[PDB]
C-alpha cells in the first residue's frame, strides 16, 4: 500500500497542492481532499472514512461549505505547517494510529473503480 | 582413472586414529584443490570463488563414491584456503614463502623472539607501520 | 536488537561450518570461532554501515569484536594475556586490510538482514557498487530489500505507530 | 558430548542425555527438540475492568 | 545543639537490577533451538 | 620513516636484509598484480616502479637495495605460481603454515592443518594429489 501511494502521488508538485483548482471547487471531492490534509495534519477527520465513499459516489449539490467553507487546499499546508515533500506527508499520513486504513480507502476513493454518478 | 577413484585411493593411505579422521580428511582434499585449481584471469575474486566452488563440490561428489567426505566441513576448508591464496596473491606475501623458494637464513621468528622479550613491537607490527609510513610516497608517484 | 555487520564471505563461513549464531556477541565464542582476519574484517564492515539505526527503539549497531577483545585484554582474568596477544594480532591485520582496500573509496554496499533471537540483527555486507555522486541516495536506492526487511522484523515487536516515525521506515519510502 | 545446565526445580536429581546435530541448523529436523516461536504478543489497552 | 551527630544525611547507594530478555534459556535454546514461524 | 626502521631490533649482520624484506613487502602490498596480464608487462612495471620507490633509501637507516630488489622479484614470481596453482609440497606446506594463513584459519582448522601438513608421509600424499588433479582438474565439467 506504501509502494502504490507513492507512485500514485508522486509528481513534479505536491499532487494535493496540484487538485487547487479543476472542476473541484466546491465539490465534496474538494472537501475530502481537504479532509484528507488535516488528517495527515492532525489525525482527526469530520467525516468518517467509512462515510466519505457513499457521500462521493452520490456527489449530492446539497451543501459541501459546511465541512469546510474557509481553508482551500493550498493554504492548509501553510496554516497546518505541513511538508509538501511526497515522502514527508506520507510518512505523516501512516503514522497515525488508522494511517494504513485511511490510506487504503482514500487510495480507492481517488484512484480505484468507484462507481460514480452521472 | 576417474578424479572420484584416484583421490580416493590416495586419501585411504592417511594414518587412521578414530572420528577425528573426518576433519584431516576433509581438510587434506581441501588443501590440494584450493591450491591446485588455477585462476582465470578475467574474473575478480567474488565469481573466481563461485566457480572454483562448484568445481571442488563437484569433485566432492565423485570423490563420496568411493570414500567418505563430510561435505560441508571440505567446503568450509576449502574456502578458507582459497581465500588464503587469494590474499597471498593480492595482498602481502609471507617472508616465509620468498625464504623457501629462494642466502637466506635468519627467520622471522628470531626477531619475533627478541621483540617478544623485550615486549615491543613483532615483524608483523613492524610491516604493517613499514607499508603505512610507506603509504604517502606509493600513492604520490606511479 | 543489535545489528553485527559482516561480510558475505564471513556469513557463509558461519553457515556452512555450523557456528552457532546466537553466540556471536559474546566475545569468548565468536573468537573461537572466528579467525584474525574475519574479526577484522567485522570491525571493517561495521565502520562502513552507513545507515543509522532506529536508537529510540532500543537498535544499536554492534561493538567491533576487536573492541571487546582490547578491553578484556585488560581485564583481570586467567585469559587477559592470550586475549592481548589477539589483540596485537587484530591490530597488525586490520592495518594490512586498510592499507590493501583503501583504493576501495568510492562505493556503497547492499546489505541483507538475517534475524537471529531478538537480541543479534546480522547485517550481510554483499555486492559493492560504485557511487562516487550522491553516494547517500545510490545506497538508499540499493538497499530497498534491506530496508523493507528491518522493518518487517521491527513490526513484530515495536508498535507500528512507532516504527513509522524511524529514519529505516523513511528510507523504505524515499527508495519506493 | 556437551554439558548444559538448568537451576529448575524438575532437575532436582536428573541427568538426561539427548543427541543433537553437531552443528546447528535453521528448522533442523535432526535437533532433538525445536521451539516453535511467535513473536509474544504486546497488547496495551486501556480496559475498563469491573 | 551541643552535639551535631550527623542522622539524615547518608551515602545513597543503588542496588543494580539488569534483566537478561530472550526467547529462551541457553538450557532450553540449546535443547530447543528456536525456529521462528 | 627512521623512527619506525629503529624499532626492528639488531640481529647480528642482518640488519641491513630484514628491512630490505620488509620494504619488499610494504611496496608489493600496495602495488597489486593485475591478473589481466601474463608476467612480463605488469611484472616490469612493478618492479620498474619499486626500483623508482628505492630512490628515497637515503632517508631510510640500513637498506641493501640490490637484495631488495631480489626480495620484490621473488614476491612477482610466488604470485604468478598461486595465480596458475600449486601442487609442490616444499611450497604447499610453506603456505599452509605460515603467518598469513593463520589469521584467515580458526585455532581449530590450524591444528588440523599441523596434523596433516606435519604427518609422516604429508610430502608424497600431498605430491600424488597434486599429479591426481593436474592430470585430471579439466575433467570437472
Amino acid at each position: 500500500v506504501l509502494a502504490c501511494a507513492i507512485r500514485l502521488f508522486s509528481g513534479n508538485y505536491n499532487w494535493f497542492i496540484l487538485q487547487d483548482n479543476n472542476s473541484n471547487i466546491d465539490s465534496y471531492n474538494y472537501q475530502f481532499l481537504l479532509d484528507t490534509v488535516r488528517y495527515i495534519a492532525t489525525g482527526h477527520r469530520r467525516i468518517s472514512i467509512t462515510q466519505w465513499p457513499m457521500l462521493l459516489a452520490t456527489e449530492p449539490d446539497a451543501g459541501a461549505q459546511l465541512i469546510e467553507p474557509r481553508a482551500e487546499i493550498a493554504t492548509l499546508f501553510n496554516e497546518l505547517k505541513l511538508d509538501l515533500d511526497t515522502v514527508s506527508m506520507i510518512q505523516n499520513w501512516v503514522k497515525h494510529k488508522n494511517g494504513m486504513n485511511d490510506l487504503m480507502y482514500t487510495l480507492h476513493l481517488l484512484f480505484g473503480s468507484v462507481e460514480v454518478i452521472d | 582413472q576417474q578424479l572420484g577413484f584416484e583421490l580416493s585411493r590416495i586419501l585411504k593411505q592417511l594414518p587412521n586414529l578414530g572420528g577425528s579422521d573426518r576433519k584431516t580428511r576433509a581438510m587434506l582434499l581441501a588443501n590440494a584443490v584450493a591450491l591446485q585449481i588455477p585462476f582465470e584471469t578475467l574474473l575478480d575474486f567474488d565469481e573466481q570463488q563461485d566457480k572454483a566452488v562448484a568445481k571442488f563440490k563437484k569433485i566432492l561428489s565423485k570423490v563420496n563414491e568411493n570414500i567418505a567426505v563430510d561435505t560441508k566441513l571440505a567446503v568450509t576448508y576449502f574456502n578458507n584456503i582459497l581465500r588464503i591464496r587469494q590474499s597471498l596473491i593480492t595482498g602481502i606475501t609471507d617472508p616465509c614463502l620468498v625464504k623457501a623458494v629462494l642466502n637466506d637464513y635468519l627467520t622471522v621468528d628470531d626477531v619475533n623472539i627478541v621483540s617478544a622479550v623485550v615486549n615491543g613491537p613483532d615483524y608483523n607490527r613492524i610491516q604493517a607501520d613499514m607499508g603505512n609510513a610507506l603509504n604517502q610516497l606509493i600513492g604520490s608517484i606511479d | 536488537t543489535q545489528v553485527l555487520v559482516m561480510p558475505k564471505a564471513v556469513f557463509e563461513s558461519y553457515k556452512t561450518a555450523g557456528v552457532q549464531f546466537n553466540k556471536l556477541l559474546d566475545t569468548n565464542y565468536i573468537v573461537s570461532e572466528t579467525s584474525v582476519n574475519d574479526l577484522a574484517e567485522i570491525h571493517q564492515a561495521l565502520t562502513a554501515f552507513p545507515f543509522l539505526l532506529p536508537e529510540k527503539l532500543d537498535i544499536k549497531l554492534a561493538v567491533s569484536p576487536i573492541i571487546k577483545v582490547a578491553e578484556l585484554g585488560e581485564i583481570d582474568g586467567p585469559e587477559q594475556f592470550k586475549m592481548k596477544d589477539l589483540h596485537n594480532r587484530l591490530e597488525s591485520r586490520l592495518a594490512t586490510n586498510e592499507l590493501r582496500d583503501a583504493g576501495n573509496r568510492n562505493l556503497v554496499y547492499d546489505y541483507y538482514l538475517y534475524p537471529v533471537d531478538e537480541n543479534l540483527w546480522v547485517a550481510v555486507q554483499q555486492s559493492a557498487h560504485i557511487a562516487s555522486s550522491d553516494p547517500r541516495r545510490v545506497s538508499i536506492q540499493l538497499n530497498h530489500t534491506f530496508f523493507d526487511s528491518m522493518i518487517n522484523e521491527m513490526l513484530n515487536t515495536r508498535p507500528r505507530e512507532s516504527v513509522a516515525s524511524t529514519q529505516i521506515f523513511t528510507y523504505y519510502l524515499e527508495s519506493c | 558430548y556437551d554439558i548444559v545446565s538448568t537451576n529448575n526445580q524438575l532437575f532436582d536429581g536428573k541427568l538426561v542425555v539427548i543427541p543433537t546435530r553437531a552443528v546447528q541448523q535453521e528448522n533442523d529436523i535432526l535437533s532433538w527438540g525445536q521451539f516453535f516461536y511467535v513473536s509474544t504478543v504486546i497488547a496495551d489497552l486501556p480496559i475498563t475492568r469491573g | 545543639n551541643y552535639n551535631e551527630k550527623s542522622q539524615r544525611d547518608f551515602r545513597v547507594v543503588t542496588i543494580g537490577y539488569n534483566l537478561a530478555a530472550s526467547r529462551q534459556d541457553e538450557f532450553a535454546e540449546r535443547i530447543y533451538p528456536t525456529t521462528v514461524i
